[PDB]
């Protein structure tokens, strides 16, 4: 449980969710 | 004496005259500078202290020609006002005079509003990039409604395939869209890298839509299905190339992971560009 890797991992989860949502917003135009 | 100080003080009045009168005039054309300038007394500015100063790669809006030595215009920058710009022959003459006492064109015409071009997060023509850029174009359309035109450019404008004439006419169209100082945004299919337009006179505002994490981009591509994941490598390689560029190659970098935050950043930048290009009356 390296903490730095934990928060990095969580940051990448947030990034991915954000971009997936971004793409979805483009799809419903 | 005050023999002479009749004419050479009426000249200064007649110069300040034209200068105030050009304040309301439209922009005749814009230039990107290749040289810097700061007025020295011996330069003999039609109104002392009224020459503009600029560095290389600045942008100038030119209103009119005062004489063979001086144009009237402004640095495209908030707070900067109308003043005198030395013409290319005047710049050459200052250099030549300077050499004598001690014994590469200076301006490129560019659109009056720099066209916005989006690059990234990867290659255009694939879903992740095309959809992420599409959301940005749609935002700008409404965010700047009444002050903007967003236009598709299919012709390969980096060539300045598409014939020479087809490219030239698209380039002329982009200049024309910017003539009345509305924001201009290009959806330019062929442009994936800033160096692609560097040799044109388009002088784009280059917006980098940046996904910081390659792992994130890979997952996004995979989310599109195997038809897109087949082309994973070429997209990953292209994103890595943008990531290697020095940040100064980009005018705006949007590395925000929420659409609304990326939009706000881009809008703030363009709103400030609007101010720089539209000085108060
Ligand atoms: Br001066
Ligand atoms: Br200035
Ligand atoms: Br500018
Ligand atoms: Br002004
Ligand atoms: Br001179
Ligand atoms: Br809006
Ligand atoms: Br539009
Ligand atoms: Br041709
Ligand atoms: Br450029
Ligand atoms: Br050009
Ligand atoms: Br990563
Ligand atoms: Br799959
Ligand atoms: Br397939
Ligand atoms: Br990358
Ligand atoms: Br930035
Ligand atoms: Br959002
Ligand atoms: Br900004």
């Amino acid at each position: 449980g390296d903490f730095q890797k934990l928060r990095e991992k969580q940051q990448l989860e947030e990034d991915l969710k954000g971009y997936l949502d971004w793409i979805t917003q483009a799809e419903d135009i | 004496e005050e023999d002479r100080e009749a004419v050479r003080r009426e000249a200064e009045r007649q110069a300040q005259a034209q200068l105030e009168k050009a304040k309301t005039k439209p922009v005749a054309f814009a230039v990107r500078t290749n040289v810097s300038y700061s007025a020295a007394h011996e330069d003999d500015v039609p109104v002392p202290g009224m020459a503009i100063s600029f560095e290389a790669k600045d942008f100038l809006h030119v209103k009119e020609k005062f004489n063979n030595d001086w144009w009237i215009g402004r640095l495209v920058k908030e707070g900067c006002e109308i003043g005198f710009i030395p013409s290319p022959v005047k710049l050459e003459n200052m250099r030549l005079q300077h050499e004598q006492r001690a014994k590469t064109p200076p301006y490129d015409v560019v659109p009056s509003m720099r066209p916005v071009v989006l690059v990234g997060p990867s290659l255009k023509g694939y879903e992740v990039t095309d959809m992420m850029q599409k959301a940005l174009f749609d935002f700008l359309k409404h965010r700047f409604e009444g002050r903007i035109s967003i236009t598709r450019v299919t012709a390969d404008i980096s060539l300045a395939r598409s014939s020479l004439a087809e490219v030239q006419s698209e380039i002329e169209r982009i200049f024309e869209l910017a003539r009345t100082l509305q924001l201009v945004v290009l959806d330019a299919d062929t442009i994936n890298h800033p160096a692609q337009l560097s040799k044109t006179s388009l002088a784009p505002i280059v917006v980098y839509v940046k996904i910081s994490s390659p792992k994130v981009l890979q997952r996004l591509i995979k989310s599109r299905g195997k038809s897109q994941a087949k082309h994973l490598n070429v997209q990953m390689v292209a994103a890595d190339k943008l990531a290697q560029c020095p940040p100064e190659l980009f005018d705006v970098i949007l590395d925000e992971n929420q659409l609304e935050d990326a939009c706000e950043h881009l809008a703030d930048y363009l709103e400030a560009y609007w101010k720089a290009t539209h000085p108060p009356s």
